[PDB]
């Protein structure tokens, strides 16, 4: 009568709250216990695990993980549930989500195909359009109409869904009730569409695409025209006006910049003379002291064009900019400057533009 | 009717000999094949359903009438006489079969209702295709009451849910699970009927084919195959809402086996792992021919055996189908290097320019052919269409990227006014295209190659006038060619007479696959860099080319040609497999730059 132990499940979800205690950093300190502090003040709930370090602290749970990665997510959140209960200021009904990062192996659009449904995979690709974020139902709480009791923690699946049945033998209405929506559990849900990478598209192709659903505190990172590197799991979707036709949504937990500049973690002098790493802060004040610069960015910046030495100099001038400045009464003065090139055929003019837009 | 036919194909597969030749008696031909099968991978086996008519005719009338109740036998059939190599190697999959026929057997306007749901083959030329649609095999139920999760199979055609939990009973509990359960892929494809092989005076027709779990991906719009499979009809509703089917069916085919044998042209750039699959017999002779002291002058004589000599353009036209190398400038920041040549032919009428044109086009594969007034400025390179159905603005194709790795034929070059024609300006010179419209800003690219040709203005070379007054082509377009063939031709009575006598002998009545695979290995292995003693003839034959092409008023040289001697220099290497460029391989084309416009 009573339910069945979803074993595999509860046993990784057992494994994973040991290891977000155990697992240390290089000065022990416990990682995912300061990381976790920050989880308590509102607005945040979503603690990002790497996946090499699950790695390192073992290996018989990540290929659990990399290939349950849709049963055994209810669980990887339940046990963040209760690791965060050490906290005493989290409202008791808040739920958190546990977003991995840096998993090995990549993969191409062209490469999603229905074998790997349920999985864990990664995804690079552009970003083309972008719908407004919503509120998604998680969790209904139905309240009752007859026996004005509640029947309770009722999960949808991409519908109402509309739970049938009550605990009270006197249940007038089995198709009637009516919702509460002061105490379900809603979450954001932002639905965005990728674009095939440039350099994957197989010669003479049109690029594909595909649905990503950021679904939590992730749901603003991708913009449009950017060049994210979504992780998370394929899904298939059905047709709810009919409930058949199923169709294939990417469903990211994760999404994070291809190939970052600066390899920290991503806005005045200080701001950025902080992630100077201490060859880069010692080699920018070797150059802002090194004399004739005027003359060394010229001839590192183009290096394949012989003369015209009045062009790369402008160049140079428009790449550092102006001043900035807004008149009190509300115009503003224009603060880069504009340049424009003019001349005989083959002189080298679309090479300083392929040069700067490189 | 199972066992029965089992026991008869095995005999097939086991005592077999054929009076043919493959691969350029070894008695167990199905035998080696399931051999090869087995030392590497691609757990498929192409058996011809030919053969078991020569065999067999009991087996060969219940292959081509009951083929789904058939084909599962034919692989039950064939994973058992695999036990010679069951130990030795465990693939995980199995093993496959796939019957298919060398010649077609109907067309697309002659499938008839007797016809439904037997083996039939076709052929034509993909049109479109899709991106994949799941398709459900094993449902994946579970109660709300037990929590217990039965796995239900999809057996003849349709899942049955059970209607009782085997622990606690409700008697309708069981949901749905959906990302629980298994599938499988499947893509639409549109065919459409080869222009012979069609009625007097009538317009292609289309046919939608279903793909499946493995060909799923391996066909691309612009080929042209000879897919083999069952043909089946379908039931459609009036309304998606109540059960009232129509009485007038719907069909597809429920494809089976490609086969893309295109010997009419060379070897597309999907046969490059292919070239690794040529018999060490022909490396031998290739390597051989490469050796003789005209193998250039060779090869070129034998492009289009109609033409009179015109002995130059050949020599262009040959070295366009190799291009030069494919370096890697990534590193430079300079971008990306143009590889492939662009040539245009200008010259009075008559002087057989379409014809050339409309050779090429009908022998290097990915390529199109175009006109002057029948094509636009956003037909060539990529438009926007209002996509029917989701009522969006899409993005599309035109003609010089479809074509992306082999040649754009462009007749009457003269006559597109001057706005389309200022849209080759990018695609031809930095193998890019940028696009900024409504919605889509993106940045295509392609590999193409123009041949282009004109007419003169007035029609008629006049020699009153200069060489860049005939043209009437600004310069930051002549410069983009780099082989710019001026054929000059009066009725000089010697010529006349020796091609009327060559013209009139078409009337009473080297090798390819010499040259169609000379060409893939010299594409395959092999990349010419230049040397030391080369690189000091490449200097000054560019500053030689100033000084004369100033004065004169032909046609001026900007450092772009200086490029193009590389490109065409290199192009000449890889002609005699000489994997490095010496002085002789500048010296003929600097040769061939200057004697193409006098
Ligand atoms: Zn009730
Ligand atoms: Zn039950």
């Amino acid at each position: 009568h009573l339910e069945v132990r979803d074993e595999v499940a509860e046993k990784c979800q057992k494994l994973f709250l040991d290891f977000l205690e155990e697992f240390q950093s290089s000065d022990g300190e416990i990682k995912y216990l300061q990381l976790a502090e920050e989880l308590i003040r509102p607005e945040r709930n979503t603690l990002v695990v790497s996946f090499v370090d699950l790695e390192q602290f073992n290996q018989q749970l990540s290929t659990t993980i990399q290939e349950e990665f849709y049963r055994v997510y209810p669980y990887l959140c339940r046990a963040l549930k209760t690791f965060v209960k050490d906290r005493k200021e989290i409202p008791l009904a808040k739920d958190f989500y546990v977003a991995f990062q840096d998993l090995p192996t990549r993969h191409k659009i062209r490469e999603l195909t229905s074998s790997r449904i349920g999985l864990l995979t990664r995804i690079s690709g552009q970003v083309v359009r972008t719908h407004p974020v919503h509120p998604e139902l998680v969790s209904g709480t139905f309240l009752c109409l007859d026996c004005q009791t509640v029947i309770r923690d009722v999960e949808q699946q991409f519908k109402y869904t509309q739970p049938n049945i009550c605990r009270n033998p006197v249940c007038a209405n089995r198709r009637r009730f009516l919702l509460d929506t002061n105490k379900s559990r809603f979450v954001d849900f932002q639905k965005v569409r990728i674009q095939e990478t440039q350099a994957e598209l197989p010669r003479g192709s049109i690029p594909r695409s595909l649905e990503v659903i950021l679904r939590a505190e992730a749901v603003e990172s991708a913009q449009a025209g950017d060049k994210c590197d979504f992780t998370g799991t394929l899904i298939v979707v059905p047709d709810v006006s009919k409930l058949l036709s199923y169709r294939l949504v990417f469903l990211a937990c994760c999404v994070a910049p291809t190939n970052p500049r600066f390899g920290g973690k991503e806005q005045t002098a200080e701001s950025i003379k902080n992630q100077m790493t201490v060859k880069e802060w010692e080699k920018v004040f070797e150059m802002s002291q090194d004399k004739n610069l005027y003359h060394n960015l010229c001839t590192s910046l183009f290096p394949t064009i012989h003369g015209n030495d009045e062009v790369k100099r402008g160049v140079l001038l428009m790449l550092f900019g102006g001043v900035p400045k807004t008149t009190g009464e509300g115009t503003s003065l224009r603060g880069d400057i504009n340049v424009c090139i003019v001349g005989d055929p083959s002189t080298a003019k679309s090479q300083f533009l392929k040069h700067v837009e490189e | 009717n199972v066992a029965a036919c089992k026991e008869n194909f095995q005999r097939f597969l086991q005592r077999f000999i054929d009076p043919l030749a493959k691969e350029e008696i070894t008695e167990p031909l199905y035998m080696q094949r399931l051999g090869e099968i087995n030392v590497i991978g691609e757990p498929f086996l192409n058996v011809n359903c030919e053969h078991i008519k020569s065999f067999d005719k009991n087996l060969y009338r219940q292959l081509i009438s009951y083929p789904q109740e058939v084909i599962p036998t034919f692989d039950m059939a064939v994973n058992e006489i695999f036990f010679d190599r069951y130990p030795d190697s465990i693939l995980e999959h199995q093993i496959q079969v796939r019957p298919f026929n060398a010649l077609k057997t109907k067309n697309m306007r002659n499938l008839n209702p007797e016809d439904i749901d037997q083996l039939i083959t076709i052929s034509g030329m993909v049109i479109r295709t899709s991106q994949l649609i799941p398709e459900m095999q094993e449902a994946f139920f579970q109660c709300q009451v037990c929590a217990h999760t039965t796995r239900v199979e999809m057996d003849r055609g349709r899942i049955a849910e059970p209607s009782v939990c085997g622990r606690c009973h409700t008697t309708h509990s069981m949901a749905l699970i959906h990302n629980r359960s298994l599938f499988s892929d499947k893509q639409m494809i549109k065919l459409q009927e080869s222009p012979e092989d069609m009625p007097a005076g009538q317009t292609p027709h289309t046919v939608i084919l279903f793909a499946h779990n493995d060909l799923v991906d391996k066909v691309q719009p612009g080929d042209r195959v000879n897919v083999t499979g069952i043909y089946r009809a379908v039931p459609i509703r009036v309304n998606p809402r109540v059960s009232n089917v129509k009485s007038v069916y719907k069909t597809h085919i429920d494809v089976i086996h490609y086969r893309k044998t295109d010997a009419k042209r060379l070897h597309g750039l999907d046969e490059e792992a292919e070239q690794k699959l040529f018999s060490e017999k022909r490396v031998e002779l290739l390597k051989e021919l490469s050796r003789k002291p005209d193998i250039y002058e060779r090869l070129a004589s034998a492009l289009a055996p109609s033409i009179y000599e015109h002995e130059d353009i050949k020599k262009g036209i040959l070295l366009q189908l190799f291009g030069g190398t494919r370096k890697d400038f990534s590193h430079t920041g300079r971008g990306k290097f143009r590889a492939e040549i662009n040539i245009l032919l200008c010259g009075d009428p008559g002087t057989s320019k379409s014809q050339l044109l409309q050779y090429v086009y009908n022998l290097v594969p990915r390529g199109q052919y175009t006109s002057g007034k029948g094509s636009s400025a956003v037909g060539l390179t990529a438009y926007v269409m209002k996509d029917p159905e989701t009522r969006q603005l899409v993005l599309q194709t035109g003609a010089l990227v479809l074509s992306d790795n082999g040649i754009c034929c462009i007749d009457e070059f003269d006559k597109m006014n001057e706005s389309t024609r200022s849209v080759l300006h990018e695609v031809m010179e930095q193998q890019t295209l940028s696009i900024a419209k409504a919605g889509i800003i993106c940045q295509l690219n392609a590999r193409t190659s123009v041949l282009a040709a004109a007419n003169p203005i007035e029609s008629q070379w006049n020699p009153k006038k200069t060489t860049i007054e005939n043209i009437q082509l600004p310069h930051t377009l002549l410069s983009r060619f780099d082989l710019i063939f001026l054929l000059l031709d009066p009725q000089d009575e010697a010529y006349d007479r020796r091609l009327a006598h060559h013209l009139v002998a078409l009337y009473y009545q080297l090798d390819m696959a010499v040259l169609k695979d000379y060409i893939a290995y010299a594409h395959s292995t092999i990349m010419p860099r230049l040397s030391e003693e080369a690189s000091q003839a490449l200097i000054e034959a560019y500053v030689d080319m100033r000084k004369i092409g100033s004065s004169r008023g032909m046609v001026s040289a900007y450092p772009r040609q200086l490029e193009s001697l590389i490109r065409l220099a290199e192009a000449h290497a890889k002609v005699r497999l000489s994997n490095k460029v010496e002085a002789i391989d500048v010296e003929e084309a600097k040769r061939l730059h200057r004697e193409a416009l006098k």
